[PDB]
């Protein structure tokens, strides 16, 4: 396993998101989000992605990432503060 | 305790 800190892992979210942004403002957002994601482990998301042949699977890839790294803001928000 | 929470969250999706 990658054995990444938290940290490192967002890190690493981040960039995939900034090389590949996807606003999902047209309507091939729904019937993506349904995809469950969410269960992947960040390693599994990360090889998940790069063997990726279709653009819906590489959306909901990224959409779970921005969930989980929102989460994990709002985590260190609270660790951090109150 | 508090490390494993962040791990989930970046892993199994998790809240925290």
């Amino acid at each position: 396993r990658p054995k990444m800190t938290p940290e490192q892992m967002a890190k690493e979210m981040s960039e995939f998101l900034s090389r590949g942004p996807a606003v999902l403002a047209t309507k091939a957002a729904a019937g993506t989000k349904k995809y469950d994601l969410s269960k992947w482990k960040y390693a599994e998301l990360r090889d998940t992605i790069n063997t990726s042949c279709d653009i819906e699977l590489l959306a909901a890839c990224r959409e779970e990432f921005h969930r989980r790294l929102k989460v994990y803001h709002a985590w260190k928000s609270k660790n951090k503060k109150r | 305790i508090e490390n494993d929470e962040a791990f989930a969250i970046l892993d199994g999706g998790a809240p925290g």
